[PDB]
């Protein structure tokens, strides 16, 4: 449930790194 | 972080580093998106977080 603006605004910015991250650095979910 | 599916073959003496395995084999097992819960039931309605 997203409007036009919040879609463009999602899909212009953009997030093996994080497997290869082994060496115990987490990311948590908020 | 993990999925649920290896704490339940955790369930051994012995094969896991921290010592209360007991606990493993307790109550509803829970699937969340940070790992899984032990201990708590999921009921389906709403309140105000705690
Ligand atoms: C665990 O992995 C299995 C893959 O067989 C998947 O079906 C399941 O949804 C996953 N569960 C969790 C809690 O990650
Ligand atoms: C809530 O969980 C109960 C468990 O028996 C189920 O019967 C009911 O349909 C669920 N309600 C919803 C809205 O998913």
């Amino acid at each position: 449930k997203r409007s036009f603006i919040e879609d463009l605004l999602f899909n212009k910015v953009t997030l093996l790194i994080c497997a290869q991250k082994f060496k115990g650095l987490t990311v948590l979910p908020p | 972080g993990v999925n649920c599916t290896e704490v339940p073959v955790a369930i051994h003496a012995d094969q896991l580093t921290p010592t209360w395995r007991v606990y493993s084999t307790g109550s509803n097992v829970f699937q969340t998106r940070a790992g899984c819960l032990i201990g708590a039931e999921y009921v389906n309605n709403s309140y105000e977080c705690d």
